[PDB]
């Protein structure tokens, strides 16, 4: 999973 | 007369901005995903009625103007008015490509005293972005 | 007579002040996912508070992290309306 | 299994983030006004966003100043409804 | 997809009515507001709360109040309320001495910070300014 | 009206  | 009056010739405007690339000054990371959420977003709004329209990777420069046009518009026969923004951010703040600007001054154009045509009509802003740098490790 | 010219604003944060916001490269950000998942269904007949309730419920329940990296390794999200609307919001008739 | 430890809390402000909020002395503040009025007649039969949505409106259109200092003269106040509950509310059954 | 409401009280509501302020602050005495803490009153007894209004409360005294109430054992609560009443800028609120973080006063209600309102509503009502921007209106 |  990623990050905004 | 307790629901928002939705008999106008269209539901309104739809405005996507989808910035996926960052100029590597910013030190933002490419948003992989973001194109499959504008393309889950566009279908989905369409189908409510919206008049969609897909705007990809803004200046900052950019979204202020693009918003500030779409607020001069006349919106007289639309119900509301939505906006979506994908992007980075942080606190009260989102990015272009080229920096950050900030929420209050991209949704002030829509203002009632700046938009006259959306007056006691709803306008709708979905944000994706960060808000911060905290992590909800949660409970339970 | 007059009207608040802060009036009939809604906004559907991912996130609460302060905090991250999640992204799957495969699969597009939680948000967006149960945002169009919830509209989908439920769209044509909800309210829009109704609907984006349904939305934190979904988020905060069925999403959790998974990183090679510990420090965001079982993470959650609860995302944030607000609301300055003065009526009820219904995409129909 | 995990919820987000800021799920399920509602902020119900008097007034948008950057604006001031105005109160008459003698009868009291624009948004307890009429918040009490509409838990009073719905209190009980009106989910809290319906309820919150209706004192936006209240205080929106049935409230705008007066005062001598031009500067505070015909003003208006929009209250401000953030939003992480997960279900609806009512305060009833 | 309704919070579940079938528990012997319906929760506790804590009303922080501040009028009186430190001339130190600078504030003025916030008139009207003993009408307001008591309507209040009225209506989340009416509700079911147990509604217990604290006076001209210091920043430390807000921030105890609080904190007491966060370890309390909600079990058989449905949910919680609190009600500010003061002062404020913006993210701030003003005790009778000063201001305080609202994020630190609502904090301690977190999920991991009181277990016997976890999936609970946690409601907040405030009655403070938020900045000095007047909303003129328009029509 | 005052000002909060």
């Amino acid at each position: 999973v990623e990050i905004d | 007369t307790y629901q928002y009056n939705m008999n106008f010739e269209k539901l309104g405007k739809c405005i996507i901005i989808n910035n996926k690339n960052f100029d590597k000054v910013t030190g933002m990371g490419v948003r992989n995903g973001t194109d499959k959420d504008a393309e889950a977003l566009f279908k989905c709004f369409r189908s409510l009625g919206f008049d969609v329209i897909v705007y990809n990777d803004c200046s900052c420069a950019k979204m202020q103007d693009l918003l500030k046009k779409a607020s001069e518009e006349d919106h007289t026969n639309a119900a509301c008015f939505a906006c979506i923004l994908l992007s980075h951010g942080e606190e009260n703040v989102i990015y272009g490509k080229d920096g950050v600007t900030p929420i209050k001054d991209l949704t002030a154009h829509f203002r009632g005293d700046r938009c006259k045509t959306l007056l006691e009509k709803p306008k709708l802003f979905f944000i994706q972005a960060c808000r911060g740098t905290e992590l909800d490790d949660g409970i339970q | 007579y007059k009207i608040p010219v802060e009036a009939d604003f809604l906004f559907a944060y991912s996130t609460v002040p302060g905090y991250v916001s999640m992204r799957s490269p495969g699969r597009g950000s939680w948000f967006v996912q149960a945002l169009c998942s919830i509209l989908e269904e439920h769209g044509k007949d909800l309210e829009i508070m109704q609907i984006l309730t349904r939305v934190n419920d979904r988020v905060a329940r069925h999403f959790e992290s998974c990183s090679d990296d510990p420090h965001f390794h079982e993470k959650k999200q609860i995302p944030c309306v607000v609301s300055m609307l003065t009526k009820e919001l219904y995409f129909s008739q």
